[PDB]
């Protein structure tokens, strides 16, 4: 009934294919889900998601198979020596779903429930 | 708040769950992770990861390696149509608080099939 | 650096993942591009356009080999005994583009220039 | 008005251009075909068109056949990139006017590739 | 006799270990099923049948359609690298024996991955 | 490090990319792995085979994911009003594998271990 | 001898046909290359090149490139089914005389479909 | 009616899905099409050649369309200061096809007609 495949290898500074929610923008061809100082260090309280543009079909009522596979590749780095925060989180949220709270959140959820 | 997620978390919150360690999450609407794993995080290197997920295995299934070490694995059983709608859109997430850390995404591949009757 | 890729073998009512414009319209999992009669019969002055909703990267500076390959399978018909018109088309236009005229103009175009 | 466009035209239209009989064609910025290539139409039954384009081998092209018969090919030698942006969406688009007939899509397939440097 | 294989069986053989009734079964070395699920056959008509393996979900999974039906679903956990070699080749088998039946394949599509540290 | 995808829609009376055991073979374009009656009916005592060309790797030293996913459309159909035997399976054995023992034996196995 | 190759030429065998430089070359049933293009060789880099068969676009066509240098290109147009049996199979070749090199391959990737009526 | 498609990112020493002619081989993970020093030097008068196991359909009576797309990623290099020979080719050739002579032949040919 429907197909869906999606590849990425860099990212293009006006990825018009994908949208962007809070502080993740992308620069030198990766994708910078979180804010940055002009220095290129991490910063605090930052919220970053991107979604890819079109919509996808998981389930209809006379369906009976569904599947989906991706592969990342993101980097954790930290320049500084405290404790690194917060998460990096894949989601899979209905279309117009938009960024929650920050911290151990992971622009995900608003509560912690 | 509806969502499905797969984290990779760096920052420990027991009052939200989070167990004692770098961990890798599946989340069902809720930051209370309802199965976790171990993950060796690793400063500077970067890292793979491979979700699936299977309408008849009831399976969603992660792996995750760092390119010559051992890599980690989760999987729980759900029948995600109870959990999601059935249109949805797919992306990734990350967050910082009072700590932070850089959150950088290289290359991302996804597919997925749906079949009917 | 980029990869896209989609299939369709049925048309769902709300397809989430197209955007409408014009008559076009979708029942019993096929595209009706072109208004239809409540009998099931064939409209005049009618334009009909159906588009993927991703955006989709044809070209970059430095970037040398762009392919796409489609297959596509339709049907026009008329069950009366005067001429058939107008077209049927598969387009690329700048994403924001919006229906044209009908008639031969295949709702692609404003004038004959 | 800028797009490229592959129609299968069933009216002619000599004022517009159209040869004196139904073809399909290739179109580029304009109603007015740059090439064009007898189509044998048949009511009732359905077409599979495939169309495919190389920016090396700088032609795009175009069979479609009806399932029994002969099919039809056109080719154009074009550039892609000089007549569109960097940016586009693919679609399919049908009309009618003073005469009418049934513009229907069954299933479409479509795949895209890029690469660069 | 090594081999690993999805069944659809239509001939009872209780010395064998079928259950009673016709079923589609998953088998590890052994005609003797591990598991085995009830599939509601059809004379004349034809079947599509999707099967799935992970490495990582360690689980094995069928369902089979009729088309217009409700499916069959079978799921057995296994770790295929400790049965089987690490070349293999894919087929489809088909017998008769006092009884017979028509057995016949219509179109055949397969693809895997494996991936590497 | 290693990936096989093919696709069959009609069976070629010569399937070079095939191999053969048994009385399996192919004709009006579909598979028929068991014997025929030279009027199109079923036979006794028929086991037949068909392998992918191709070897395929299933695990490696150091590889960490191994997938495969297959569709078939089979038809069990018989015009007797006997009962049906006996068996059609989809298996996955060393490359050398050979036919073996028929009736619900299914061509795979050889006794009842 | 029957064969379609498309070659990247290091030594020059102008009794052989091969024009005064590197170059790459598409040869139809023999060394003496139908159509010719400037290959900039790079010793100790390595080069990605793409091969691209239409039977519509009856066209043959290679680019390689040098990841950051300018490619190559070159294209020819042949209906390979006249020249070639119905059944083929592909590969990569390399070879030495008195001179040498080291001829060494890293990824490959292929792709075919065929399409009937 | 068909449809063939496989990726190697890496040669495992005992590639049992690849054919292999003349002092073709594999180590390190990469194809050395040609032999070599035992200190991993190039040698003279060498031909090597490796080949998908299976067939490839190209062509079929009542079949139009027939595409291919190959992606190679190959290295051609020498240690020292002489002229470098002599060839790598991507070649298509029926089936049973076996290597013919070195040098400017690049194994494909054995005249120069
Ligand atoms: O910096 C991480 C940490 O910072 C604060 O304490 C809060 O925003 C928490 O939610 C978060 O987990
Ligand atoms: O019905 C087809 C024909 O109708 C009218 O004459 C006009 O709208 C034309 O543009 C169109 O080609
Ligand atoms: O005809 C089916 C039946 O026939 C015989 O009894 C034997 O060959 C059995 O193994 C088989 O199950
Ligand atoms: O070394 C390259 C050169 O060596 C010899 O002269 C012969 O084998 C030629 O065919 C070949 O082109
Ligand atoms: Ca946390
Ligand atoms: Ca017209
Ligand atoms: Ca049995
Ligand atoms: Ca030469
Ligand atoms: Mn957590
Ligand atoms: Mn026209
Ligand atoms: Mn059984
Ligand atoms: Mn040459």
């Amino acid at each position: 009934a429907q197909s869906l495949s999606f590849s990425f290898t860099k990212f293009d500074p006006n990825q018009e294919d994908l949208i962007f929610q809070g502080h993740a923008t992308s620069t030198n061809n990766v994708l910078q889900v979180t804010k940055l100082d002009s220095a290129g260090n991490p910063v605090s309280s930052s919220a970053g998601r991107v979604l890819y543009s079109a919509p996808l079909r998981l389930w209809e009522d006379s369906a009976v198979l569904t599947s989906f596979d991706t592969i990342i590749n993101f980097e954790i780095s930290t320049p500084y020596t405290s404790r690194i925060a917060d998460g990096l989180a894949f989601f899979i949220a209905p279309p117009d779903s938009v960024i929650s709270y920050h911290g151990g959140f992971l622009g995900l959820f608003p509560n912690a429930n | 708040s509806n969502v499905v997620a797969v984290e990779f978390d760096t920052y420990l919150n027991p009052d939200y769950g989070d167990p004692n360690y770098i961990h890798i999450g599946i989340d069902v609407n809720s930051i209370r992770s309802k199965v976790t794993a171990k993950w060796d995080w690793q400063n500077g290197k970067i890292a793979t990861a491979h979700i699936s997920y299977n309408s008849v295995s009831k399976r969603l299934s992660v792996t995750s390696y760092y390119a010559g070490s051992k890599p980690a694995t989760l999987s729980y059983d759900i029948e995600l149509h109870t959990v999601l709608p059935e249109w949805v859109r797919v992306g990734l997430s990350a967050s910082t608080g009072q700590d932070k850390e850089r959150n950088t995404v290289h290359s991302w591949s996804f597919t997925s099939s749906l079949w009917t009757n």
